[PDB]
């Protein structure tokens, strides 16, 4: 999706302001919002790819104006409705339709073990690797309206495979109920000049991006 | 001249009430357990943070065999010190050298290695850092007080997949025979993102 979230290369966002001695949570409500994510993921109410793409689809101004955890809050209020877990009325009213009709998967006894384990997106088998480290590859010019992890700034550009990380779930399909279609992910190295042109570049600098096998073609 | 889109702008006035309403709903439907949610908050407020990565770095500085293990398998390497899990399942450690300075970003969102660095600060997740780090890293680092020699390569790593990166910064001079704990004290969060250097003694 060519949305406001795909920020790489954009101008106009200004200085990187940073707060001295920033706390982990700046407001109490952020604690609630943050802790909801693992709780709802544990239920299997949505997956992480769906979560990302729900944020991508929030209004552009809303995305820019909202602080980080407001993005998450948006997903909970909207993706849970799209998935049929909550109704729009429930969300608006804050009142459930009919009592405790579910049981929390994330309980106190399993919090530590679950957070310490996580859930790898690595998979045993998937499409064979077409590329080897040292290969020159070009990122395909694709412009899907749905979820993708090829940033706009890389499309059509030529780089060098520098790592083959192995097989992973494909987000493009996993975010849209089309299965995992596991395939290789490579780190691809681009020169500054290749990405940004002669004027806006520095001779030494490189940008590495992690890209899926079928995002690429031989250069 | 207020903050607008840098991550530090004021939230809406009614946000706390909105958050409470949703929370009451999810608890009433039986979707979430408040007691478990408190444990998650306690975990990221008090147990998981950059002191973890700092131990990883200090150990690599003093133990060449560990360093090599860590560079070969980041996940297994950080697990030797008891760090692991959510948002750090597949770790890759980026060694800074006299020739190469590494730094990472998530241009598409906020991906960051929670098990060693904790939750990211607001600036890491906002448009200014995310937009500019891949096109003008030197200009961004300068705003942090960090000037990389012209002849040193900067490698910016965009975290677009499910690999998570942490930088292994270069050990400062003047730290001969420092214990791991004393070395760890020099290792800042910024030095493990690549947006700063470890404290010089
Ligand atoms: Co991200």
């Amino acid at each position: 999706m060519n949305g406001i979230h795909d920020t790489g290369g954009a101008h106009g966002y200004g200085p990187v302001y940073r707060e001295p001695n920033e706390p982990v949570f700046r407001y109490d409500w952020e604690k609630t919002v943050m802790s909801l994510l693992p709780a709802l993921l544990a239920n299997g109410n949505f997956n992480l790819d769906e979560f990302r793409h729900s944020i991508e689809r929030m209004g552009p101004a809303h995305y820019l104006e909202g602080t980080y955890y407001e993005h998450w809050l948006h997903v909970f209020e909207n993706l849970l409705v799209e998935k049929g877990v909550l109704t729009a009325t429930e969300v608006a009213t804050g009142k459930a339709a009919s009592g405790k009709t579910a049981t929390p998967v994330l309980t106190p006894a399993i919090v530590d073990g679950l957070l310490s384990t996580g859930a790898s997106a690595a998979r045993e088998e998937g499409a064979r690797a077409r590329f080897a480290v040292g290969d020159k590859v070009r990122v395909l010019n694709k412009n899907p309206v749905g979820h993708t992890r090829m940033p706009r700034y890389t499309r059509g550009k030529v780089g060098t495979v520098v790592i083959d990380h192995g097989v992973f779930v494909t987000p493009d399909t996993a975010a849209h109920g089309k299965g995992e279609h596991p395939q290789h992910v490579y780190t691809v190295s681009f020169t500054s000049v290749e990405l940004w042109g002669q004027d806006a570049s520095s001779p030494k600098d490189t940008i590495r991006v992690d890209l899926w096998d079928d995002y690429l073609e031989p250069a | 001249h207020d903050h607008h889109h840098d991550g530090y702008q004021a939230p809406p006035e009614d946000i706390a009430l909105r958050v409470k309403a949703l929370e009451s709903l999810l608890i009433e439907k039986g979707l979430v357990d408040p007691a478990a949610m408190d444990l998650v908050v306690q975990t990221y407020e008090h147990k998981v943070g950059p002191r973890n990565g700092a131990k990883v770095v200090a150990k690599a500085w003093v133990d060449p065999a560990y360093k090599a293990r860590l560079l070969a398998d980041g996940t297994a390497g950080i697990a030797e010190l008891g760090f692991s899990g959510v948002q750090g399942e597949d770790m890759v450690i980026l060694e800074n050298t006299p020739a190469v300075h590494n730094v990472f970003v998530c241009t598409l969102c906020s991906c960051y290695p929670w098990p060693t660095l904790g939750l990211p600060p607001a600036w890491y997740k906002a448009a200014p850092y995310r937009s500019r780090m891949v096109s003008d890293p030197r200009g961004v680092l300068a705003e942090f007080g960090l000037v990389i020699p012209a002849n040193k390569e900067i490698r910016v790593w965009d975290t677009t997949a499910e690999l998570r990166y942490m930088v292994l910064p270069e050990r400062p001079a003047g730290t001969e025979a420092y214990s791991e704990e004393q070395l760890a004290e020099l290792v800042t969060r910024d030095s493990m993102i690549g947006t700063g250097l470890p404290t010089q003694p």
